[PDB]
């Protein structure tokens, strides 16, 4: 459905869509935050940040284009919606403002103030945003002392060292022709943008990207943020899961989903199909839990994240969440399996055909950066359907039963017990 | 521990019987007079052990009249055979008056529980 | 909740020896308590397996003793087992008061 | 019963119920937002518990959503088994059971949880001052529930009898074929719903101008500007909300959120401005009803709010198919006025 | 630094100094009350406990109460102690400790405590909203702390070196020799407070008409009218309010209550109609509303306001000696309204 | 169990007075830097028992900052003992911030106690 091809110095992925009104045209590039120092960490979220910029959206908002760029840990991207019939404007604007013509967003008085209010956005996210700084925390620890640990905000530490300098390094080492997806989604022909770029010459630079050294290395370790001025308790609690291109990377989201998500005052999210809700339900032990699964290009996370006010029951919380994640590797039943399948694939038909063309060029850019090509979903609902009981199993053998765990929490957690305890609940005496 | 559906499951295959209500119905009163329950004013719906989560959710659901009503003949059950008496003749709980106002939520969540229970342990026909 | 606290008896067991807050810094002197109640299960064990032996009356009180040491199975080891435990149950129970002594377990609270 | 649907060659498919139903009908201040948690809870037949682990195993979810004017009946799935929501969602509008004991456990903590949200937000006070004092009975209704006035388990039925009519809904899926969506809504309960009056009306909607409202709040200080549209000035103050979110606005950095809520005989654009102290909030919003009563041109913002508008219209089911041609000049003239929080610094309408 | 004094042969005397530091005074919302809350706290020399412990075996108690205008420091005593207490009270007004760990254990627990309290009145948030949209920053000011700004220790110790001032405060004593009285502020700390500036304007407090507020609250629902006046037409309104208090009236089984606050430039007729349900407040306040707007003959309650101004007037210090002799006529003209409770069922001001 | 106001008396005492400073002011130094408190982070206002009512009452009144380093340098003292080792010599604690920090508070806290039982015991002169 999606077409992706690779013209004489830039590849070029489409996915047409023609029930949509809008059409959004970017330039996905494969090196997140993964691929920074922890000294000149955030310049990615400046770049994006200067992308955004007021003097630069103007221009945009004058022609009737829309900017939205993300950093990712892997990819970043910046993508310019417009109306489907301006597109070339699209690509005039992408290729003159962020391409060519980049010495003048990046001149003080702009950096400045961008600077300033990437301070104070970064500051903000510290200070008031607990299950992101919890799950960026989780990162910190997991990964260690490797690429794949440094914040995609940016420390507030590290964004104060930053000068134009270092976006202008950053530029030139990681915006490069080998390194970048130009995306198409909305209503765009496949035929029409890669005619659209060989037009007018489009190329970013010719280099090739600086080779991290270290691969991500999973350190089951643990990072304790208490502050009990705090209303509740945060706690996020992960395994090192599958990297995206892995064999077991469907089996990984599936798991994910078999026990699924939760909210206490939702009362449909009450009545779910998950055996630890009939423990957590009776002292009321949570207020939210999610399982995910986080994929990255090098190794990713298996884990779940919560949040509570019964901060005395945190040990009870924990300790019957990872007692049902031991019933993935013993006695995993099937009609948890078959409600898996049925909710997973409802969830990635909801993340990948949603109405919006912005985060389908998020993730268009992202698989066929990383991948090389799209894989549909149709494909993908195969692969969730071949999976059965005993590939479950295996998996959580290879990865859940007994293995290193990384925790990170803030908020009231003295009711959250040390490492060693916690770790001894990935395996049971068989009982 | 014997669930009351399967106690008005039998007991409404015995009253809808032309045969067996006849015959079982007038024992069935003649127990619940030598029973002697309402010498101390309490209907039977108060005589059930409220402590399971089916009982404590029907007496949650039970509205505030009865619930009030009910309190009062549970102390002064235990005021009378405290003083080991009878209640008097006049106070005592007439067969007209043993209602079962209870029963409906007994049923209801015990229906909830036993669907809770069958959703929990199905299989999917794959 | 757990059943190791739900229950009546094993929430005893963890508020006891399973969930117990000891502060982190404590060194191998606060063992002896522990090593207290070792020696008090080794001196009732072997104090009951000799009194199924022993003779209380004075003409054989003495030679119950040897009996133990003579004629039971192992009853040697009891004996020294016993002996030398109560010798060692007063051994750990000086340094039990002699920490409590030095690092002041006996002020205010306690 | 009006039933569309917009077909589509993927795998989700999305059916939405809207009744015209929402807290501008509400009788009692919150019985709508009582019925819309009231909504999936059990019907007569299929319990509530049964209703969601059958669709979890056939792959969909439902939601219930309370807009100022819809209740949203929503249900996302996937594509092959349209005909067990059509039911379903049939069987929550025809037959619910609306038993106390599921008043008193589910519905009414539901509906503390989400009132106790909207109270922790300053901006979602504003707004529903806003709404209050522009619109006084009408549209001008709280949006959720708090208790001011005791709503019985007989009004969210009599809510539900008065508002569940077969002329008063509209059917509509996303993602679905659109000739076996019209076969399935007929021979279903839908069909045997009540064929009430639509309860929306044509006129008018009476606004109020010149009204001002302050709060004492804690925590976070708003000020916040509303002005009541009609149908023909409906584009203009389009343009004006995405011109003022834009940056081609030099107020853009002052305003915290602007933007024009769209009903089927009007509207209303509102303004807030929200900071953490009350002299920046002070000095802002002078300065946005100073440059905003000197005249703006807003033909810049033209191909951006086409674009802003296309974005979000894509989401709807209804579009109301603005014009965005015919916008040159704004000028403010008269306005309501609500101040929430520390309200002994922020201004009053005369200072403006 | 006013002296004065009203001699007695009884047992009990009273000591009263009275600040002009209320909360119309206030800088910040909530200041007065929260140095009324820190006024009998421990000083310098004396602590609280040594005070009560001390005063308690001497045989008279203390009592700081913030008014709208005042701060009055009374004490009761047995007759023969006058000195104690009158350097007592000094002790209070010249040194006070304001501790950290004063403010945060006993100040802001006892001033949360009377903002709980009288939040929990409907008819006192309705006569603080009256005051605050009748006048705005003077008098309009909130009368008690609720936490909507940061009250710190050091603003408390800078309204009390404001208002604690020698030209500010005026000394009285109910049953007190007077020359003895004089003889005993002199020769202690009040000649030795700070002769500040008296905070008294003598302006008129620049009133609003026609201004109107709603304050939803859960309970009973009271609906309430006011009227700034000033001091020519003092007197008019003290007729009016025992006139719609008294028997007299027609529409006092409508009135809940009816009261002029009188101050030294100006006052407040406030005139509150509650009820528990909303329908019966509606047609109480129209029919009052409608009945004073028709005149009303206020020549009646003459006599008997004499007598209950009397009855009033003589707990206090400070008499104004109103007229009550040329009043005849009494026709509403325009006024404030504000509405507690249901308030999507009391009316509005229009309908008035 | 000795006041702290008593400990103030005393050695208000020995500072005053110019003998008595030169000759135990030393000694006292001297038994500090032996003590080996500052060697593991400590101030000697940390290592005062706080399970009383007086001490509990100081350290609800400590200001908040002073809290968090106070719980920061307890804890920093439990792990370097646990550890069996000492802090770096860099982090050791000065000379110069071994301040009293906790000592006003502990002191008011004291005479407000005093005060209170002496007003209960008091005997009024007649
Ligand atoms: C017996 C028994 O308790 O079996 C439970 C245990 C089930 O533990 P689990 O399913 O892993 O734990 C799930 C609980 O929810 C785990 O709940 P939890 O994480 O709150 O519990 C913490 C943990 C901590 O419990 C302890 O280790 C207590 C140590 C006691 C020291 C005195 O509990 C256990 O590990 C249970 C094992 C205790 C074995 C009995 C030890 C004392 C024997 C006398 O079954 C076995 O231990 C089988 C092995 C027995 C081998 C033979 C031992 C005798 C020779
Ligand atoms: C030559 C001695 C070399 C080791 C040394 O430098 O000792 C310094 C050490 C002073 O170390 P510190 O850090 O100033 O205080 C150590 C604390 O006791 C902290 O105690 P801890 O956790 O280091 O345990 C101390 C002691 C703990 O020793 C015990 O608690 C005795 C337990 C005996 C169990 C069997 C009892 C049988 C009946 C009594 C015979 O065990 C050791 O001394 C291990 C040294 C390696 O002196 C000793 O601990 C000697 C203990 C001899 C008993
Ligand atoms: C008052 C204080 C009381 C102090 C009692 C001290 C002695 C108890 C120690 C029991 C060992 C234990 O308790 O072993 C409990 C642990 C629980 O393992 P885990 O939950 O960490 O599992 C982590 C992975 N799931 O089993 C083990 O790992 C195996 C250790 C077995 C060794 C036992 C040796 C028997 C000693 C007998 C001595 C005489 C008594
Ligand atoms: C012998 C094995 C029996 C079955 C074990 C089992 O099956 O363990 C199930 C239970 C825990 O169940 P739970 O707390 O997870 O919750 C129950 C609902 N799902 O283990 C226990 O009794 C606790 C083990 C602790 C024992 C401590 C003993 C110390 C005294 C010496
Ligand atoms: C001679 C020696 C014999 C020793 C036997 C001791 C065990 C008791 C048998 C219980 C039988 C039963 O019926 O136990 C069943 C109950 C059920 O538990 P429940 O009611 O919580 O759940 C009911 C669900 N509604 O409890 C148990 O599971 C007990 C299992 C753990 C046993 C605890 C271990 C002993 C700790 C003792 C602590 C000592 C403190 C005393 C100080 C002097
Ligand atoms: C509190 C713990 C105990 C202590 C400290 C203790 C101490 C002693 C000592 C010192 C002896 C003399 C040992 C020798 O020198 O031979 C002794 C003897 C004995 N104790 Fe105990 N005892 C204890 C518990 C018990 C109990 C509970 C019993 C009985 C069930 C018991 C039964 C005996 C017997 C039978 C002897 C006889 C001589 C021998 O066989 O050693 N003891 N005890």
């Amino acid at each position: 459905a999606e077409v992706t091809q690779l013209s004489n110095g830039i590849v070029v992925a489409t996915e047409h869509n023609p029930s949509a009104h809008t059409a959004s045209v970017g330039v996905v590039f494969g090196s997140g935050a993964a691929n920074e120092n922890p000294y000149n960490n955030g310049v990615s979220n400046l770049w994006k940040n200067i992308f955004l910029s007021k003097e630069n959206s103007a221009v945009a908002a004058k022609e009737g284009l829309a900017l939205s760029s993300n950093i990712s840990r892997d990819f970043q991207s910046y993508i310019v919606s417009s109306l489907p019939g301006s597109t070339d404007k699209s690509l005039d604007f992408l290729n003159q403002s962020f391409i060519q013509q980049k010495a003048n967003l990046l001149s003080s008085s702009n950096f400045e103030a961008t600077k300033k209010s990437v301070l104070k956005q970064v500051q903000d996210f510290e200070e008031n945003d607990h299950p992101n700084r919890v799950l960026e925390h989780l990162h910190s620890t997991a990964f260690q002392n490797t690429p794949l640990s440094l914040p995609t905000r940016g420390t507030l530490e590290s964004l104060e060292n930053l000068v134009v300098a270092d976006l202008e390094s950053f530029a030139n080492n990681h915006f490069l022709n080998s390194n970048a997806v130009v995306v198409g989604t909305g209503n765009i022909k496949h035929e029409d943008l890669v005619n659209s770029i060989e037009s007018k010459n489009l190329s970013l630079q010719t280099g090739t990207k600086p080779v991290l050294k270290k691969k991500a290395a999973f350190l089951g370790s643990e990072v304790r943020l208490r502050d009990d001025t705090l209303p509740k308790a945060w706690i996020s609690l992960a395994v090192e899961g599958e990297p995206v291109n892995s064999p077991n990377y469907f089996v990984a989201k599936l798991a994910a989903q078999i026990f699924g998500s939760y909210n206490a005052f939702e009362p449909a999210s009450r009545l779910q199909g998950i055996k630890l809700l009939d423990n957590i339900q009776e002292y009321q032990l949570c207020d939210n839990f999610n399982h995910f699964s986080l994929s990255y290009k090098d190794s990713g996370l298996w884990g779940f994240s919560t949040a509570t006010r019964n901060v005395t029951m945190i040990d009870d919380l924990i300790h019957f969440t990872l007692k049902q994640w031991n019933r993935l590797t013993i006695s995993v039943t099937d009609t948890e399996v078959e409600r898996a399948k049925s909710l997973l694939k409802l969830q990635l038909g909801q993340l990948y055909e949603s109405g919006n063309p912005v985060n389908d060029a998020n993730l268009l850019g992202a698989e066929v950066l990383i991948k090389g090509s799209k894989l549909s979903l149709g494909e993908a609902f195969k692969k969730i359907d071949a999976i059965t009981v005993k590939d479950v199993k295996a998996w959580a053998g290879k990865r859940l039963w007994d293995q290193d765990i990384a925790i990170a929490g803030t908020g009231q957690i003295e009711g959250l017990l040390d490492y060693m305890r916690i770790r001894s609940d990935m395996s049971m005496m068989r009982w | 521990p014997q669930s009351f559906t399967s106690i008005a499951r039998i007991g409404d295959y015995i009253l809808k019987s032309p045969v067996l209500s006849k015959l079982c119905v007038p024992v069935a009163n003649q127990f619940i007079n030598l029973a002697g329950y309402k010498k101390l004013g309490l209907k039977f719906d108060d005589l059930i052990a409220e402590e399971n989560p089916i009982m404590q959710t029907a007496l949650r659901r039970l509205p505030e009249d009865e619930s009030y009503a009910r309190a009062y003949r549970i102390i002064r059950a235990h005021q009378t055979e405290l003083t080991h008496h009878l209640l008097p003749r006049n106070e005592w709980i007439k067969a007209q008056e043993d209602v079962p106002y209870l029963l409906p939520y007994i049923l209801e969540a015990e229906a909830a529980a036993k669907e809770k229970d069958e959703l929990d342990n199905i299989e999917v026909s794959k | 909740m757990a059943f190791r606290k739900s229950n009546v008896y094993l929430s005893l067991v963890n508020s006891y020896i399973i969930d117990s807050p000891q502060p982190s810094s404590i060194n191998y002197w606060w063992n002896m308590g522990s090593l207290l109640g070792l020696c008090l299960v080794i001196q009732i064990v072997t104090g009951i397996f000799m009194a199924m032996h022993y003779s209380s009356n004075i003409e054989l009180a003495f030679s119950s003793v040897e009996h133990i040491m003579r004629d039971v199975h192992n009853g040697y080891i009891l004996r020294y087992l016993h002996a030398n435990g109560a010798s060692f149950f007063f051994m750990v129970m000086f340094m039990h008061m002699a920490k409590g002594l030095y690092y002041g377990s006996y002020r205010s609270p306690r | 019963l009006t039933v569309s649907a917009r077909d589509a060659p993927t795998k989700i498919s999305t059916l939405a119920v809207k009744v015209h139903g929402g807290s501008r009908y509400a009788t009692k201040d919150g019985v709508a937002h009582l019925l819309n948690r009231f909504n999936f809870q059990n019907t007569n037949t299929r319990s509530a518990l049964k209703l969601v682990r059958e669709s979890e195993l056939l792959g969909g979810t439902f939601k219930s959503t309370l807009d100022r004017e819809y209740i949203t009946l929503k249900a996302t799935f996937l594509k092959d088994d349209l005909p067990y929501y059509v039911n379903a969602l049939a069987d929550v509008l025809y037959k619910t059971a609306f038993k106390p004991h599921e008043l008193t456990e589910s519905v009414l903590p539901a509906a503390r949880y989400d009132y106790a949200v909207a109270e922790q937000c300053p901006v979602k006070s504003a707004e529903d001052q806003l709404y209050a004092i522009t619109f006084r009975k009408g549209l001008g209704n709280p949006l959720l529930y708090d208790g001011v006035e005791r709503v019985s388990l007989q009004d969210i039925k009599d809510f539900a009898d008065k508002v569940y009519t077969k002329e008063n809904l509209e059917v509509s899926g996303e993602n679905v074929v659109e000739a076996d969506l019209k076969r399935f809504v007929d021979e279903s309960l839908l069909s045997t719903l009540p064929a009430g009056k639509s309860l929306v009306s044509k006129s008018e909607p009476k606004f109020f101008l010149g009204e001002e409202n302050r709060v004492r709040f804690i925590g976070d200080s708003v000020a916040a500007i509303g002005i009541p549209v009609n149908k023909a000035s409906l584009a203009q103050y389009e343009v004006l909300a995405n011109y003022l979110t834009s940056a081609l606005s030099e107020l853009s950095g002052l305003i915290s959120s602007a933007k024009l809520d769209k009903f089927t005989d009007g509207g209303l654009f509102t303004l807030f401005v929200r900071d953490q102290d009350s002299a920046v909030v002070s000095s802002n919003i002078k300065k946005i009803v100073a440059d905003l009563k000197k005249g703006k041109d807003l033909s810049p913002a033209i191909n951006y709010t086409k674009l802003k508008n296309a974005v979000q219209n894509e989401s709807v089911s209804s579009p109301i198919e603005l014009n965005f041609d015919a916008v040159k000049d704004f000028k403010l003239g008269k306005f309501n006025y609500v101040a929430v929080g520390d309200v002994s610094n922020l201004p009053y309408l005369d200072e403006l």
